């Protein structure tokens, strides 16, 4: 009973979503809007039922590609260990409302992918053609990440310097960095709040979003005519639902009854970011 | 007999009780107050006494013990329950049996050495823990059956491994895993069972050995049996300048020249301290190489000589080694069947070393699962319904032969072995051996040989030019070598890595980070020959070294050349 005024105290505050993003695997360098992305996607939508019978999905999906040593495998695991329900396999019935992540890419199940490139490395100059999968499989993610290996000077200093820092003081002390949440305490706070509670869109923002997936399908409608090639990623009723989930995910974040149109926004501006640089 | 009578018993009885309430240790200390308080700190069921205790003071004791075990030591039970009610009368709240445990049996005998005059007796054994049932209960109570066979570093060749079962009550239960070493001292008592009777046709009973004491076979038990004069000798053999001289030629004598690849088996032998920084990530102290070689290089020979150094070792063939042989499978007892797990040949290696044969020969599905124990040094099965992790931590040396039978050196070390590139990152050192016709090394090698074939007839029975070492003398060297020194990398100047990790990622490009970790390791390692508590720069110097010319060795002639000019430095 206790707990259930220790989340509602947490999750009053105005800075909730940095929070849990900063708590989403501390120890990997870099990645702030993966973290996110993770952390929305622990959270999840809600399902929602019709009178006629028919099931609208309420989890999210995601994809990763990007180059070997990423850190994909470690976020996996962060994630499985996160989640009060999680299954990692290397390439369903017994998760129900979980997560199951999935390595080596090439029933209410929240679905987590990673995935290497066709020729091993990403090659910047070709363009399309780097991804094996069809874009009818492709469809039913809800985002897709790029991850190149950026190959800096003082980045790779930077990386070297964090490693080592991590190793060294890993075994003398284990604590919070900034406000960081204990792995039982965001678990915990997790799974009440999705037990406890879905929020709902709004009409403003309905109509904002609206708007928004007509341009996005007149600019992808362009591009496509001007590169005279076909999209492997497009773009179809199914994205405008998936960001419906996001938005109900982060209003759900915040407890609120009805979503605003920050939470709109801030998912437009990941779907934006993920997809649209993907394609 | 002569012990059931009532009045000796009791005698006995309260003899024990003052032995325990008596007893005083060479600092004036009374250990079992000491033992009963931490128990009691604890609520552990059980307290451990020393027989070599027992039988300095009491003889007739020491005696009666392995005579008549099930009496006296219920007795002794009583006794210890008796005398913590009246020290801790609120602990029968707590705890309802207290059982003593009996620990440093002097005689220690072989599961191959049971025989019928063991029968009802305490008896203490060694070997490895193969497979356990789960916690049972009884209407009297928790119950394990394992499954132990003897150490395979112990079974001479030719021989199958033969097999027994233990008992475990209460305190004992769940206080082992399989794949670990352990030494018991139990009762070795007859079972009487009407199958083994009907199948053979006659009076058989199954003898199971009821443990009383569990204790896995650590090192510490070997640092305990080095005799003084072995540390004496391995102390003054360490102050010696030229010990690495002497260690490295002491390797292999019937074999000629080919420093490096004794040079790389050797530290990777002498091995690196496992970390785990922080419990999130663990950082592996072990080294994998990798030997591709043309043949008439001998590779089996060398393999061989490891196989008989090694204290603990397991040899494997390519063709005859799967994926359900080499790692842990889950199996149907044939009697009482439920859910077994059965050890392969990986587990029975861990903290020892595993040498591969003809890993080319290696199925891909059998390389799969090879990975992970790779990697993490642990396995997780997870079939029939059973979910367990087992330590995989053990030096593995694979060797394989070249597509084609031939070395071709126009061509990348990737392409002339078929293996994935994984599989080549995840070994530390490459070393490759050709076959050139030079005269002068053919006068050598036929010297050599045909003096070692005249000193080694039946009726009969270097480079640096040190004189190799006794091979006793080099396993007692490399076991106290690997329980004792822990170095420290205190005093390393990170610019100079960091500025030849750029240049080797230059390097690569044109043509990674547990490449650094390796030659972490690898000094470590090169500090542990010396003996020496915390890492000299000359470590870090020959590690550079031995990692510079096992990777230059793995590149095309056209660019080797550029290579070593530009890297003339550290080579020199
Ligand atoms: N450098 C060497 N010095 C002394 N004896 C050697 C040497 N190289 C080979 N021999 C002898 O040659 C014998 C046969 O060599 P092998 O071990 O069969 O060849 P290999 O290099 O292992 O290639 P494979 O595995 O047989 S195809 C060994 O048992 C040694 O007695
Ligand atoms: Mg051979």
């Amino acid at each position: 009973p206790q707990e259930e005024e220790e989340f509602r105290r947490l999750a009053a505050l105005p800075n909730v979503y940095e929070v849990i993003s900063k708590s989403i695997a501390p120890s990997i360098f870099g990645g702030t809007d993966m973290k996110k992305a993770i952390a929305c996607l622990l959270f999840g939508g809600s399902r929602k039922r019709l009178p006629d019978g028919l099931t609208r999905r309420g989890d999210i999906n995601l994809l990763m590609l990007g180059d070997p040593g990423t850190a994909k495998s470690q976020l996996l695991k962060f994630v499985e260990k996160c989640s009060p329900i999680g299954v990692y396999t290397s390439g369903m019935v017994l998760a129900d409302g979980g997560v199951v992540c999935i390595d080596e890419f090439d029933s209410r199940c929240s679905v987590l992918a990673a995935a290497n490139s066709v020729f091993g490395r990403w090659d910047e100059t070709k363009g399309e053609d780097n991804i094996d999968f069809m874009p009818t499989i492709l469809s039913r993610f809800d985002m897709i990440f790029i991850v190149k290996d950026e190959h800096n000077e003082e980045r790779d200093v930077m990386l070297a310097k964090h490693v080592i820092t991590l190793h060294v003081s890993a075994l003398t002390q284990t604590q919070a960095v900034e406000g960081e949440i204990d792995l039982a305490k965001l678990k915990k706070f997790i799974a009440y709040c999705r037990v406890k509670c879905g929020p709902r869109l709004s009409a403003e923002a309905a109509e904002k979003l609206k708007n928004r997936y007509i341009i996005m399908r007149s600019g992808a409608r362009q591009h496509e005519r001007d590169s005279d090639r076909r999209s492997s990623i497009p773009i179809t009723v199914r994205q405008l639902e998936a960001i419906v989930r996001i938005a109900e995910a982060l209003s759900k974040m915040k407890l609120q009854p009805f979503a605003t149109e920050a939470d709109v926004e801030e998912a437009l501006r990941l779907f934006q970011v993920s997809t649209l640089d993907a394609a | 007999e002569w012990v059931s009578m009532a009045g000796p018993r009791l005698e006995i009885h309260h003899r024990f009780k003052n032995f325990l309430r008596t007893h005083v240790d060479s600092h004036g200390h009374n250990v079992f107050k000491e033992r009963i308080s931490d128990m009691c700190k604890e609520n552990r069921e059980s307290l451990v006494v020393n027989y070599e205790d027992l039988a300095a003071r009491e003889h007739v004791l020491a005696y009666f013990l392995p005579e008549a075990p099930a009496e006296l030591l219920q007795i002794f039970d009583e006794a210890a329950l008796e005398v913590v009610l009246a020290m801790y009368p609120k602990y029968d709240r707590i705890t309802n049996h207290i059982h003593v445990r009996i620990s440093h049996l002097p005689l220690v005998e072989e599961l191959r050495s049971l025989r019928q005059l063991h029968l009802n007796q305490l008896i203490r054994t060694s070997g490895v823990v193969t497979s356990c049932t789960g916690v049972l209960p009884q209407l009297s109570q928790n119950y394990q059956r394992i499954r132990i066979q003897e150490s395979p570093g112990k079974v001479a060749a030719g021989r199958l491994p033969r097999s027994k079962d233990a008992i475990l009550l209460a305190d004992l239960v769940d206080s082992c895993k399989p794949g670990d070493e352990i030494e018991l001292t139990g009762i070795y008592h007859n079972n009487y069972d009407g199958s083994l009777n009907t199948a053979n046709g006659f009076p058989v009973f199954a003898t199971v050995i009821l443990a009383n004491h569990v204790a896995k076979k650590d090192n510490k038990v070997a640092v305990g049996e080095l005799t003084d004069e072995d540390v004496k000798m391995i102390t003054s053999l360490s102050k010696d300048q030229q010990i690495g001289e002497k260690i490295f030629a002491s390797i292999a004598p019937s074999i000629y020249g080919h420093e490096d690849i004794k040079r790389g088996l050797a530290l990777a032998l002498f091995g690196g301290e496992p970390k785990n920084p922080g419990g999130k990530h663990k950082v592996r102290g072990d080294i994998n190489v990798l030997l591709c070689g043309d043949p008439g290089t001998a590779k089996s020979q060398f393999l061989k000589y490891i196989e008989k150094v090694s204290s603990r070792a397991i040899f494997t063939t390519g063709q005859g080694a799967s994926a359900v042989g080499l790692t842990a499978y889950v199996q149907r007892h044939p009697v009482s069947r439920e859910w077994t797990l059965e050890a392969g040949a990986l587990v029975l290696a861990d903290r020892g070393v595993c040498l591969i044969d003809e890993f080319d020969k290696m199925n891909d599905q059998d390389r799969t699962s090879i990975h992970e124990a790779m990697e993490q040094q642990s396995i997780s099965i997870s079939k029939a319904g059973i979910v367990t992790s087992l330590q995989a931590r053990c030096t593995v040396i694979a060797a394989a032969n070249p597509i084609g039978g031939r070395y071709d050196p126009s061509l990348t070390f990737s392409e002339n072995v078929d293996l994935t590139e994984p599989i080549i990152s995840r070994f530390d050192i490459l070393c490759v051996v050709r076959d050139t016709v030079d005269p002068v090394q053919d006068e050598m090698l036929a010297r050599f040989v045909v003096g070692s074939h005249v000193r080694h007839h039946p009726s009969n029975k270097n480079t640096y030019g040190v004189e190799p070492l006794p091979q006793e003398v080099l396993k007692k060297y490399i076991i106290y070598a690997k329980e004792r020194v822990h170095p420290k990398l205190n005093q390393m100047d990170q610019d100079k890595v960091a500025k030849m990790y750029s240049d080797l990622r230059k390097e690569s490009m044109a043509t990674t980070v547990r490449h650094i970790e390796s030659m972490i390791r690898m000094a470590e390692a090169h500090a542990r020959i010396h003996l020496r508590d915390y890492v000299i720069e000359d470590d870090v110097n020959m590690a550079i070294r031995v990692m510079l010319e096992s990777f230059i060795d793995t590149q095309k002639f056209s660019v080797m050349r550029s290579m070593r000019k530009t890297f003339a430095r550290y080579l020199s």
